[PDB]
RNA sequence: GUUGGGCACUCUAAGGUGACUGCCGGUGACAAACCGGAGGAAGGUGGGGAUGACGUCAAAUCAUCAUGCCCCUUAUGACCUGGGCUACACACGUGCUACAAUGGACAGAACAAAGGGCAGCGAAACCGCGAGGUUAAGCCAAUCCCACAAAUCUGUUCUCAGUUCGGAUCGCAGUCUGCAACUCGACUGCGUGAAGCUGGAAUCGCUAGUAAUCGCGGAUCAGCAUGCCGCGGUGAAUACGUUCC
RNA sequence: AAGAACCUUACCAGGUCUUGACAUCCUCUGACAAUCCUAGAGAUAGGACGUCCCCUUCGGGGGCAGAGUGACAGGUGGUGCA
C-alpha cells in the first residue's frame, strides 16, 4: 500500500504507480531515480526498505485525495465566478474553445 | 573493372565488378549492413548465380537514392548490367532472366 | 466549357507580350505593364491596336504596339505618341519607348475583329448584317476559318439568345493550329451582349 | 489603410477583390487566369500534369 | 569571370550563350561552354471546388532555365565585348 | 507571451488608476473585454462590453489573471 | 478475353520455394513484407524445432491437406441455384491454400503470429484443425449438392 | 570531395537516335491478318497528361466581375469599437486517430524524392523536461539554410489486460505569434484518464508500382492543418470465365 | 469559402459621418501632411507641434488637399423567366 493505494503486485513498479491517482509514466520514473533503486524491479519483489523510500519521495508529491481536492476546489472557483469556463463546467460542454454541433460526446 | 549503371525507382546504383570472391560492396560497407533483407541481397545475386560468377567477382556499388528494395533492384540491374561488359557470351543467360530490362515502374 | 485556345497555344506557338524576367521586380514590373496596357486601350480605344508587346531593361521599358492603323496612330509628326509617352514616363517610371508596327489585314487579329463588331452593335446595326461584314472581310484577308457569335438580347429582343455565322472550320483538336481567339462586350440600352471571335490562320508548322 | 500591420490583408492588385491572391503575383484566382491565357504574364504557360 | 543567365525561353537563353561563348571566343579568353544548370519549375494550382470535394484542377507553370558561362584567362576585351553583347529581353546577365 | 507580462489596456488602466487614487467611487465602462484582471481593480464594478450591453462585474480575488471577458458571456442560450 | 498472367513472384531465399513467397504475400500487411518474411522464418523455425522433419516437409504436406478438390459456384439459369461442382484450378487450390491457412491462423488463440501460423502448419500436416476442416467442409457442401455440375 | 585532382561515372538539359509489324519462321488470297522467333530498354494501340462534336435544363451565378430596368440615395452609402461567423436538442456529408502484439514503451542503425528561403531560411553554439529562447554562421542560392525521413530493420521489455492498448476530456504548469489569444490560436511540460475488444443491414470504388501503408514539402499564411496540392519510401490479393446483372 | 482572434466580414449591438468611404468634375488653388497634447472604447474629435508643390518667360498648368460645387458618388438592396 502506497499514498493509501494497493499497487498491484503482478505488474512491474512503474505501472502499479500509474494507478495511484497523481503518478504517471513520467512521475513514477523520477520516482524510483529519486528512490536510488532500479525502475525494472517488480513490486512483489521489491523490499519494505525500498517501499518505505519509494513512500518517502511519494509523500513530497500531491496524490490522492488531496490532489483530488486540489481539482475539485477549481471546479468551485470557477462556478463562483459564472466565467465562461465556470458555466461550461456546469452545464457539461466544453471549456477550452471545442465546437459542439458534432463531436463534443465526452462532455455531453 | 567492369562498369554498369543500374536504376530502380529513384535509387541509382554505380555497379562495379573487380576480380575477388564475391563480395559486395555497397558505399563502403558490407551488403548485409546496407541492405538488412536476405530476400534482397539473394535476389542482388541473381545476376550473379545465373552466369556463375558468384564468388569470381567483388562487386564494388556506389547506390544514391530511393529505398532499400529500390537501391536493390538498381544494383542487381547493375551487375547484370556490368557482366555484359565483362562477357558479351552472358547477354543470352541474364536476358532470359529480365534481369537486363529496366523496371520503370514509376509512380502514378 | 470550352480552353480559351491561346491559353493553351502561349509558348508553344504564339509568343508572350511581356518578353522579360524579372525576380524580385516580378510584381512590380508586372502590374506596371497591366497600366500601361489598360492606359493605350483608354486612350488609344479608336487606333486598331491589339498585340501591345512589352519589352523590359532595367529602366528602359519598350512598348511595341501593333496598330492596323499606323499613320492615324503616330499622328501629326509623332503627337499621339509623344503626349502618350510623357504620361506613361510620368506613370511607370522609366524611360517608355514607342516602337510601332502595322496590323496589315485587320480582318486577321481577333481582338481588331471583335472590336469592330463591338461597335456595331451598339450603333445597332443588326446582329446578321454586323458579323457578315467581318466574316467575308476575314475571308478576302486570306483565313481558313472564322466563327463570330454574338450573345445576349439580340435586337433589343426581350429574350436573349445567341447568333453565330461560322465559315471554314475552327480546328481546335490541333494543338499547331493557330486559332486567335478574343472576347469583347456590346454594351446596348438593353443589357451588354458577347462578341466571340475564333479565326484558324493556317497551320504553324 | 489599415491601423496595425497584421489587420493589412492581401488584396488582388488590379480586381481589389481580397481573396484567393497568388503572393508570387499579387492576382486573385479570377484576374490571373485572364491575363495568364492572354500571355501577358512574362513566363507563366498553361500545363499539362 | 563568371556568368549566370535565366530565362523563360530555353531557345533564346541557348542563342545568348551562343554569342557569350562565341564573343569570348573571338575575344581569346578561353570558355568553360554554357553549364546547363538544374531548371526551376515553380507550379500554379488554381482548384474550383465542385460538389465541395471533388475538384477541377487548372496548372500553370513557370519555368526558369538556367546556364553558367565560366570564361577563364580573361581579356580587357572580353570584360568590353561582354558588356558590348545584347542579351536579349527574356534573359538577365549576371556577373 | 508570457514574458511580457499580463496584459491590460492602457485607456483601462488608467480609468481605474484614477480611481486608486480616490476610494473606487466611480463604475468604470470598457470594451476592453480582452484586458487581464489586476489586483488593483480588485473592489471595483466594472462595466463591460458583451457586444450589444455593458454587464456589470464585481472584481473579486479570485478573479484576479482572468480576462474581463470571462465574466461578460457574449452569447445567450438557455 | 485471354487469360492474364499471373505475377512471376521469386522463390523463397532460404526454402528455394515460391509456395513460400507466395506465403509471405498473402500474411504481409500494408506493405509490410519485412514484418511477415520474419514471422514465416520465425515459425518455420518452430516447426523445425517441434517436429524435428524440415519445415517445407511440413508445410507441404499441410498445404496437401489445406488445398482444395472441387468447390461450390452458384449457376441461377432461370430458377436453378445450382451450386455447380467446381474442379479447382491448380493456381487456385494453392491460393485458397494459403488464404485458408493464414485467414486461420490469424484467428487462432497462441499469442504470438509466428506460433499460431507454425501451429496452424503443425495442425494443417497432421490432417486436422480448421483450415484442412474448411477444405473438407466445401467438399461436404461439394458432395451433398454433387447431382448438378 | 574535405582538399589536390578534367569530368570518368551519376547528374544537370539542349539536340539527335529508337519501334515498326522493320525483320525471320510458320498460317493464310503468295496480300492483309493471325501465331510464334530473333534483336532491343521497350512488343505488336510504349506508358501518364493535354487537346472533342453538336445539345439540353428560359439549369446556377446580378456574393468573383460587369450589367439594362428598378430601388436606396443624412442612407438599403459609409466609419469605428465590441460581438457573431466558432451557438448545439440533433441530423445530413467529409476526414483523422484508435479499437494493440504482423503491437505499445524502450533503446541502436538507418535508406528518399520534391518543393521552399532576404525581410527570409538560420548554421552551430547555448539554456530549458520539452515546446521554445539565446547569439548568429553561410546563402536569392546544383554552392548556405529549411531536411538532416517515417514506416522498416537490430535490439529490448510488457504478456493479451480496456491493458506500457487507446488517448478523449478536464485541472495545473508554461512557449511563441499578434495591439489582443475571455468568447476565439497552435505547441510543450505535469496530472487526469472517455468511448472504443476493429461496426449489421446497406453501399461505393478499384487490374500494378495499383489497393494499402509511411513520412516530406508547398500554397493560403503574424499565428493557426485530422483539409488541399504536390513528392518519394514500402508494397499486395485476384480476373477462373461469359454464369447471372 | 478547413488558413474568419482584429482585419477578413458581407451580419448584430452600440456609438458615428452625410458630394458622404469612395467618385468624375465643377474649381479655388493651398502645401498635403505628419504630428503629439487632451479626451475618449475607438471612430468621429478638439488641438499643442507643424505647410516649400514644381515648372514657371515666371501669368498659369499637372496637381494633390480643404471648402465650394453640381449632377451624383456609392450600394454584398431586386430582377440570372431582362
Amino acid at each position: 500500500r502506497i499514498a493509501g493505494v494497493d499497487i498491484p503486485r503482478d505488474k512491474r513498479v512503474v505501472i502499479s504507480l500509474t494507478y495511484i491517482f497523481g503518478i504517471g509514466r513520467t512521475t513514477a520514473q523520477q520516482v524510483l531515480k529519486e528512490a536510488g533503486v532500479s525502475e525494472d524491479t517488480r513490486v512483489r519483489d521489491l523490499t519494505e526498505e525500498e517501499l518505505g523510500k519509494i513512500r518517502d519521495i511519494i509523500d513530497k508529491l500531491k496524490v490522492e485525495g488531496d490532489l483530488r481536492r486540489e481539482v475539485s476546489l477549481n471546479i468551485k472557483r470557477l462556478i463562483e465566478i459564472g466565467s465562461y469556463r465556470g458555466i461550461r463546467h456546469r452545464r457539461g460542454l466544453p471549456v477550452r474553445g471545442q465546437n459542439s454541433k458534432n463531436n463534443a460526446r465526452t462532455r455531453k | 573493372q567492369y562498369y554498369g549503371t543500374g536504376r530502380r525507382k529513384s535509387s541509382v546504383a554505380r555497379v562495379r565488378l573487380v576480380p575477388g570472391e564475391g563480395r559486395i560492396v555497397v558505399n563502403n560497407r558490407e551488403i548485409s549492413e546496407h541492405i538488412p533483407s536476405a530476400a534482397l541481397i539473394e535476389d542482388i545475386k541473381q545476376p550473379l548465380t545465373l552466369t556463375e560468377t558468384a564468388g569470381t567477382y567483388d562487386v564494388l556499388v556506389n547506390v544514391h537514392g530511393g529505398g532499400l528494395s529500390g537501391q536493390a533492384g538498381a544494383i542487381r540491374h547493375g551487375i547484370a548490367r556490368a557482366l555484359l561488359e565483362a562477357d558479351p557470351e552472358y547477354r543470352t543467360t541474364l536476358k532470359r532472366a529480365g534481369l537486363l530490362t529496366r523496371d520503370a515502374r514509376m509512380k502514378e | 466549357q470550352k480552353v480559351n485556345p491561346v491559353g493553351l497555344r502561349i509558348g508553344v506557338i504564339r509568343d508572350w507580350e511581356s518578353k522579360w524576367y524579372a525576380g524580385k521586380d516580378y510584381a512590380d514590373f508586372l502590374h506596371e505593364d497591366l497600366k500601361i496596357r489598360e492606359y493605350i486601350s483608354k486612350r488609344l480605344s479608336d487606333a486598331s491596336v491589339s498585340k501591345v508587346e512589352i519589352e523590359r531593361a532595367a529602366n528602359r521599358v519598350n512598348i511595341t504596339i501593333h496598330t492596323a492603323k499606323p499613320g492615324m496612330v503616330i499622328g501629326k509628326g509623332g503627337s499621339e505618341v509623344e503626349a502618350l509617352r510623357k504620361a506613361l514616363n510620368s506613370l511607370t517610371g522609366k524611360r517608355v519607348h514607342i516602337n510601332i508596327l502595322e496590323i496589315k489585314r485587320a480582318d486577321l487579329d481577333a481582338q481588331l475583329v471583335a472590336d469592330n463588331i463591338a461597335r456595331q452593335l451598339e450603333n445597332r446595326v443588326s446582329f446578321r448584317r454586323a458579323q457578315k461584314q467581318q466574316i467575308q472581310r476575314t475571308m478576302r484577308a486570306g483565313a481558313q476559318g472564322v466563327k463570330t457569335m454574338v450573345s445576349g438580347r439580340l435586337g433589343g429582343a426581350d429574350i436573349a439568345r445567341s447568333e453565330y455565322y461560322s465559315e471554314g472550320t475552327v480546328p481546335l483538336h490541333t494543338l499547331r493550329a493557330d486559332i486567335d481567339y478574343a472576347t469583347s462586350e456590346a454594351d446596348t440600352t438593353y443589357g451588354k451582349l458577347g462578341v466571340k471571335v475564333w479565326i484558324y490562320r493556317g497551320e504553324v508548322l | 489603410t489599415p491601423k496595425f500591420k497584421v489587420q493589412e490583408y492581401t488584396r488582388c492588385e488590379r480586381c481589389g477583390r481580397p481573396h484567393s491572391v497568388i503572393r508570387k503575383f499579387k492576382l486573385c484566382r479570377i484576374c490571373f487566369r485572364e491575363l495568364a491565357y492572354k500571355g501577358q504574364i512574362p513566363g507563366v504557360k498553361k500545363a499539362s500534369w | 569571370i563568371r556568368i549566370r543567365l535565366k530565362a523563360y525561353d530555353h531557345r533564346i537563353l541557348d542563342q545568348s550563350a551562343e554569342k557569350i561563348v562565341e564573343t569570348a571566343k573571338r575575344s581569346g579568353a578561353s570558355v568553360s561552354g554554357p553549364i546547363p544548370l538544374p531548371t526551376e519549375k515553380s507550379v500554379y494550382t488554381i482548384l474550383r471546388a465542385v460538389h465541395k470535394y471533388k475538384d477541377s484542377r487548372e496548372q500553370f507553370e513557370m519555368r526558369t532555365h538556367k546556364r553558367l558561362i565560366d570564361i577563364v584567362n580573361p581579356t580587357p576585351q572580353t570584360v568590353d565585348a561582354l558588356m558590348r553583347l545584347d542579351l536579349p529581353s527574356g534573359v538577365d546577365i549576371e556577373i | 507571451s508570457l514574458k511580457k507580462g499580463p496584459f491590460v489596456d492602457g485607456h483601462l488602466m488608467t480609468k481605474i488608476e484614477k480611481l486608486n487614487e480616490t476610494d473606487k467611487k466611480q463604475v468604470v465602462k470598457t470594451w476592453s473585454r480582452r484586458s487581464t484582471i489586476f489586483p488593483q481593480f480588485i473592489g471595483h464594478t466594472i462595466a463591460v462590453y458583451d457586444g450589444r450591453k455593458h454587464v456589470p462585474v464585481f472584481i473579486s480575488e479570485d478573479m484576479v489573471g482572468h480576462k474581463l471577458g470571462e465574466f461578460a458571456p457574449t452569447r445567450t442560450y438557455k | 478475353k485471354g487469360p492474364v498472367a499471373k505475377r512471376d513472384v521469386l522463390p523463397d531465399p532460404i526454402y528455394n520455394s515460391k509456395l513460400v513467397s507466395r506465403l509471405i504475400n498473402k500474411m504481409m500487411i500494408d506493405g509490410k513484407k519485412g514484418k511477415s518474411q520474419t514471422i514465416l522464418y520465425k515459425s518455420f523455425d518452430i516447426i523445425k524445432e517441434r517436429t524435428g522433419n524440415d519445415a517445407m516437409e511440413v508445410f507441404e504436406q499441410a498445404l496437401k491437406n489445406i488445398m482444395p478438390v472441387l468447390e461450390v459456384k452458384a449457376r441461377r439459369v432461370g430458377g436453378a441455384n445450382y451450386q455447380v461442382p467446381v474442379e479447382v484450378r491448380p493456381e487456385r487450390r494453392t491460393t485458397l491454400g494459403l488464404r485458408w491457412l493464414v485467414n486461420y491462423a490469424r484467428l487462432r488463440g497462441e499469442k504470438t503470429m509466428e506460433e499460431r501460423l507454425a501451429n496452424e502448419i503443425l495442425d494443417a500436416a497432421n490432417n486436422t484443425g480448421a483450415a484442412v476442416k474448411k477444405r473438407e467442409d466445401t467438399h461436404k457442401m461439394a458432395e451433398a449438392n454433387k447431382a448438378f455440375a
